[PDB]
């Protein structure tokens, strides 16, 4: 679609590697660690999808 | 003081430890984007230039 097709997404980075034939429905934000992240944040707390 | 945009400088780093710890330099960044390389995974990668 022209600037659409947002229904198909992916994950560029995750906290840990997925197991063989493992499925993860949750899409929580990866914690930064060096800075407390509750909502949006900077270095390591971006949206995965 | 930095240089202008029409006469931007370029510093070559080839014999130094690539410690990506930009967090202590004005951590509230206005625009921190990464292209091709993950933000947190960059600290554990080696390159040429």
């Amino acid at each position: 679609k022209v600037g659409g097709n947002y229904n198909y997404l992916y994950r560029l980075f995750r906290k840990s590697n997925l197991k063989p034939f493992e499925r993860d429905i949750s899409t929580e934000i990866y914690q930064a660690g060096n800075k407390p992240c509750n909502g949006v944040a900077g270095f390591n707390c971006y949206f995965p999808l | 003081r930095f240089a202008s945009v029409y006469a931007w400088n370029r510093k070559r780093i080839s014999n130094c430890v690539a410690d990506y710890s930009v967090l202590y330099n004005f951590a509230p960044f206005f625009a921190f984007k990464c292209y091709g390389v993950s933000p947190t995974k960059l600290n554990d990668l080696c390159f040429t230039n």
